[PDB]
């Protein structure tokens, strides 16, 4: 039978009454989906900061997060301490298909984000002298229905990420994608603690009660929360998750996927770090 | 194994003063620290769970501060209502260890 | 609204058993962990251990290995200390909490405290 889910109330989108589950509603999840959802902002705004230094220092510290979550224990624990014990397993990517090394994880954790453009490697992101390059250079010219490389990384649909030079709020947002094999509420809840103690976010009011499951046939700036930050994956394509699924010869044709409520984490740069992450060679070329 | 040490067992203040209890601990415990007032009757009541935080529903004349090992808790102004122990609690490494209370009472004769 | 209900004080002889009880209302003890703490005066307040009742998993300090015995029953909404080997270095008030967030471990309810007492009168 399904997963008990008793604190979290269950919820459907495509047909499946509970009569108290006869309607496709069976079995396991193919996994779960954990969003670690992040707004940034250099809130000490300057004269003479270039449209990169917008996204460059925020960019900067998805190292440091990814980090957080993967080395996160939970300290007094009765069943699961750490991520390795719960987190979704991949081994290799299609034999085919392998243009991808080095962009998408191959040994261990599913586990996506932006830093996955450098190989989680500090060092070569503060070698790279245009980011926005690194990150468009594998993006098709539209003639791929599937998701994007860029999308799948970010989590977003990339509008909203605001990593652009023609960004007039201050304000990025990006995202952490964490595929689940099991749920186990306890380290769940560990996490989702953890990160809010670390980066409280202003008057945060996502919901948090509710796990979707989705079945696939065939001056200063301030950051805000609102309605249009609520379930933004739904603002992905249509075939995202098939997609990304797909590339690890994953399929979910006849089976379904669990996706719980995204953390918040906003955090608050400074212009010592704004200037610290800042690319010599970007001060005299424009 | 942690072990956590309140300087002043004892403290003696007025109303309308300011008051600061603190505490060390052995080694560095991350800001997992939380603060407890027991009242004389016996009943213990969270007060600063986390370094600078507050619990629902506790004045906001309560306040936290401190990092590294030294960590204070601050009472603004003295309220009748304050007179009590207080107790730092460590939930950094597994064997959770609370140092020796703190009183604070009024100032006689 | 949330309230942690004990029973009365003790009194015991040397080398008996007690068992202390602890009566949640307000709340489900399946949600959380319930702890027990030992107050002794001019000691300071000591973490003894912590049950989960939904798995039954408990641990403890390393100072009362052997010495404590923690349980509980869901129906009854109610977690149980067993203590053993009875000596005089057990009196002193036992209180029943638990906490609600698992990344800070506060105890945000506490029971008002059972005191025991052991001595042969
Ligand atoms: C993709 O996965 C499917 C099933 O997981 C593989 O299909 C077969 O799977 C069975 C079960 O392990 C194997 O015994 C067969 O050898 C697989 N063969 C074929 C043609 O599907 C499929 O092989 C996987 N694709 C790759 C490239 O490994």
């Amino acid at each position: 039978g399904p997963v008990e889910f008793s604190t979290p109330v269950k919820d459907y989108f495509p047909p499946s009454p509970d009569v108290v589950r006869p309607d496709w509603y069976v079995g396991a999840p193919v996994a779960y989906i954990q969003q670690i959802f992040v707004k940034a902002t250099v809130s000490p705004w300057q004269k003479n900061f270039l449209a990169v230094d917008v996204f460059r220092s925020p960019l900067s510290r998805v190292f440091q997060l990814v980090e957080e979550i993967r080395n996160h224990a939970l300290r007094d624990s009765s069943g699961v301490k750490s991520l390795e014990e719960v987190c979704l397993q991949v081994t290799d990517l299609l034999p085919g298909l392998k243009k991808l090394r080095n962009l998408l994880p191959e040994h261990g954790c599913l586990l996506l984000s932006p830093g996955n453009f450098w190989q989680n490697d500090r060092e070569r992101f503060n070698a790279d002298p245009d980011i926005i390059k690194t990150i468009h250079q594998h993006e098709p010219k539209a003639l791929q229905t599937s998701a994007t490389l860029k999308d799948l990384l970010f989590g977003l649909p990339g509008k909203y990420s605001g990593v652009n030079l023609y960004n007039r709020k201050r304000v990025v947002s990006y995202t952490v994608t964490l595929g689940l094999q099991r749920y186990d509420s306890r380290f769940l809840s560990s996490l989702r603690s953890r990160l809010k103690l670390l980066h409280p976010s202003p008057n945060c009011t996502l919901r948090e009660d509710s796990i979707v499951h989705v079945h696939f046939k065939e001056t200063e700036a301030e950051v805000t929360w609102g309605a249009e930050d609520e379930e933004i994956w739904r603002k992905l394509s249509f075939r995202h998750w098939p997609s990304l699924f797909s590339y690890y010869n994953i399929t979910l044709a006849k089976r379904y996927i669990s996706i719980l409520p995204a953390i918040p984490v906003t955090l608050y740069l400074n212009p010592q770090e704004a200037l610290e992450v800042r690319h010599p060679q970007e001060a005299n070329r424009y | 194994d942690i072990q956590m040490t309140q300087t002043t067992s004892s403290l003696s203040a007025s109303l309308g003063d300011r008051v600061t209890i603190s505490c060390r601990a052995s080694q560095d415990i991350r800001n997992y620290l939380n603060w407890y007032q027991q009242k004389p009757d016996g009943t213990v009541k969270l007060l600063i769970y986390y370094t600078s935080r507050l619990h629902s529903g506790v004045p906001s004349r309560f306040s936290g501060s401190g990092s590294g090992t030294d960590y204070s808790l601050t009472i603004s102004n003295l309220e009748q209502e304050d007179i009590a122990t207080y107790f730092c609690q460590q939930t950094n490494t597994l064997p959770w260890t609370f140092g020796g209370g703190t009183k604070v009472e009024i100032k006689r004769t | 609204e949330v309230q942690l209900q004990q029973s009365g004080a003790e009194l015991v002889r040397p080398g008996a058993s007690v068992k202390l009880s602890c009566t949640a209302s307000g709340f489900k003890i399946k949600d959380d962990y319930i702890h027990w703490v030992k107050q002794r005066p001019e000691q300071g307040l000591e973490w003894i251990g912590r049950i989960d009742p939904a798995n039954g998993h408990t641990r403890y300090a390393p100072k009362f290995q052997d010495k404590a015995t923690i349980t509980a029953d869901t129906s009854s909404n109610t977690a149980y200390l067993q203590l053993s080997s009875l000596t005089s270095e057990d009196t002193a008030v036992y209180y029943c909490t638990r906490y609600n967030d698992y990344d800070a471990f506060y105890f945000d309810y506490w029971g008002q405290g059972t005191t025991l007492t052991v001595s042969s009168a």
